[PDB]
């Protein structure tokens, strides 16, 4: 599970293990000790010899350096990530589909880990739909109802408007509709009627 | 000199507006890289090639063969990675009905044709027929080899098919849940309230956006085919 | 070198004797006894994944 | 992708444990042995479109899921003079 | 020998190397195609310029060797006209605010229209609210707002 976790700190760890190690490689010197060096050897030739362990020893610690760079680059981006991640589905609630993790994003709470962030993201996921029948719009004194806010929807005999998420049966009555037009343009609109509180 | 562009002065008054009074759909690409080439190097062919006293001689050089090895290695789990991220984002691999009316948008340039035998869309079909011993086989003969991907072209079509059987049968809810059934004329008609519009705009109109998103994905085939950049 | 000698359909000129590929990697040879021209091409190697 | 000499190619598609590539998966399932076969992509679902059906949900299910994201990695300090020259 | 072994070794770490950098490259930018994937695809984005050049109705998904093509759909308003608008009218002492649009005038009536699209409307008593007097808000004219 804490598997984005562990990699950061295996890769930090192999990076020190492969740079302890490099230390045991002749880098075509006579041997690997710097004291067998010195002491087993006349000054002017030792700085042959010295100089290609110093040479490949920096360029290795240079390799070390120019990962680290990379790497710190990957942790900031998911660094950055993270905080606009917070700032959004924490405090606040996101529009953002699958931001705030996959569903209707409610709210979140954070979670301290060791280098890094835990995210707790409770969505809204729909379940037990129905088939029902839809229509457009409506007509009944010759002109146009379409659904203000919500979808015209039928069992079968009789109509009823309900919302885009939840099936809640409403009467259909001139509050929650508004007209537009005649009922000609539209294309399947049904003969109903509504009722006029 | 380089110019910026036209200089529109917009009159700006205390008490004048500018309602629009038509629209019309426009269909813009966008391209973006998904995924890179798996690459893999050999240390004894790059190195010395063919040869064993060589070979020898490399071995002082203890880890220097494995840590770029792996660094490659790390960069082709990471490709294969990139593509399940955007690709694979559904569980549920959706088809298209056999009846293709949607209430007079026509999607045959999208939707994968049957009739090829890879099962593309005519969109995708232009797309790959331009993003293009051999170089191929002379490279391999040193090391550098090109490791295949794990999504294949077809299982990518396959995806980009069930993304696109949930986007016109269905719409925000395939994405967030189960998929639910909604007719498209309906599903543009819940599009239009984001932006501000109202429902009556799509219906009263149904036949003029139907005509112009037609001619708008008409033209992103010449579009793409005539301009070679 | 080391690799598989193989017949070519590779016209080579009169002259020409030796024959390089486009990363500079020896593809051709003539033959210096018979006027044949051979096709050079590595032993079979690979990467072994386990 | 190559030869792969050691398991077998069944016809079942089932989640790729062991990518392989070109679309090949191995795992290791029940005789216990090391089985080849194509990554699924997930389920063959039908969605019924028509000009006049839609679904509307009549319950709920709240779901907590759950988010890795690395924030900082360790601090390294490497001292030149004693790794390069060591006493 | 010591100077192309060297030479070559370095050569390949420069290779990885910049193989290293060029895959963040990918990565930021297959990130981005993932966010547009469930953002433009999988649902309407009221993000300016994200999800195409425009108010974002629809996207469409392609494959492409190497990368993914979005057919961003955007609505464009056309065939502008000007008009002349006030804050708020005044009726029976108290202001009419619009609860959703703005108002309008052709040069003699005076109407309420959504701020997309030009669609006259009769000012009535169900899409305009009263809040306040009339003699704090500048700009307000006077007009008659009927009642159904």
């Amino acid at each position: 599970a804490l598997g984005k976790l562990q990699d950061v700190v295996n890769h930090n760890a192999q990076a020190l293990n492969t740079l302890v190690k490099q230390l045991s490689s002749k880098f075509g010197a006579i041997s690997s000790v710097l004291n067998d060096i010195f002491s087993r050897l006349d000054p002017p030739e030792a700085e042959v010899q010295i100089d290609r362990l110093i040479t490949g020893r920096l360029q290795s610690l240079q390799t070390y350096v120019t990962q680290q760079l990379i790497r710190a680059a990957e942790i900031r981006a998911s660094a950055n990530l993270a905080a606009t991640k917070m700032s959004e589905c924490v405090l606040g609630q996101s529009k953002r589909v699958d931001f705030c993790g996959k569903g209707y994003h409610l709210m979140s709470f954070p979670q301290s880990a060791p280098h890094g962030v835990v995210f707790l993201h409770v969505t809204y996921v729909p379940a037990q739909e129905k088939n029902f029948t839809t229509a457009p719009a409506i007509c009944h004194d010759g002109k146009a109802h379409f659904p203000r806010e919500g979808v015209f929807v039928s069992n079968g005999t009789h109509w009823f408007v309900t919302q885009r998420n939840f099936y809640e049966p409403q009467i259909i009555t001139t509050d929650n509709t508004f007209v537009s037009g005649n009922c000609d343009v539209v294309i399947g609109i049904v003969n109903n009627t509504v009722y006029d509180p | 000199t380089m110019s910026l562009g036209a200089e529109n002065s917009v009159a700006y008054s205390n008490n004048s507006i500018a309602i629009p009074t038509n629209f019309t759909i426009s269909v813009t690409t966008e391209i973006l890289p998904v995924s890179m080439t798996k690459t893999s190097v050999d240390c004894t062919m790059y190195i010395c090639g063919d040869s064993t006293e060589c070979s020898n001689l490399l071995l002082q050089y203890g880890s220097f063969c494995t840590q770029l090895k792996r660094a490659l290695t790390g960069i082709a789990v990471e490709q294969d990675k990139n593509t399940q991220e955007v690709f694979a984002q559904v569980k549920q691999i959706y088809k298209t009905p056999p009846i293709k009316y949607f209430g007079g948008f026509n999607f045959s340039q999208i939707l994968p044709d049957p009739s090829k035998p890879s099962k593309r869309s005519p969109i995708e079909d232009l797309l790959f027929n331009k993003v293009t011993r051999d170089l191929i086989c002379a490279q391999k003969f040193k090391g550098l080899t090109v490791l295949p991907p794990l999504l294949t072209d077809e299982m990518i079509a396959q995806y980009t098919s069930a993304l696109l059987a949930g986007t016109i049968t269905s719409g925000w809810t395939f994405g967030a849940g189960p998929a639910l059934q909604i007719p498209f004329p309906m599903q543009m008609a819940y599009r239009f309230n984001g932006i501000g519009v109202t429902q009556n705009v799509l219906y009263e109109n149904q036949k003029l956006i139907a005509n112009q998103f037609n001619s708008a994905i008409g033209k992103i085939q010449d579009s793409l085919s005539s301009t070679p950049s | 070198g080391t690799g598989v000698l193989t017949e070519s359909n590779k016209k080579f000129l009169p002259f020409q004797q030796f024959g390089r590929d486009i990363a500079d990697t020896t593809d051709a040879v003539r033959d210096p006894q018979t006027l044949e021209i051979l096709d050079i091409t590595p032993c079979s190697f690979g990467g072994v994944s386990v | 992708a190559g030869c792969l000499i050691g398991a077998e190619y069944v016809n079942n598609s089932y989640e790729c444990d062991i990518p392989i590539g070109a679309g090949i998966c191995a795992s290791y399932q029940t005789s216990q042995s090391i089985i080849a076969y194509t990554m699924s992509l997930g389920a063959e679902n039908s969605v019924a479109y028509s000009n006049n059906s839609i679904a509307i949900p009549t319950n709920f299910t709240i779901s907590v899921t759950t988010e890795i994201l690395p924030v900082s990695m360790t601090k390294t300090s490497v001292d030149c003079t004693m790794y390069i020259c060591g006493d």
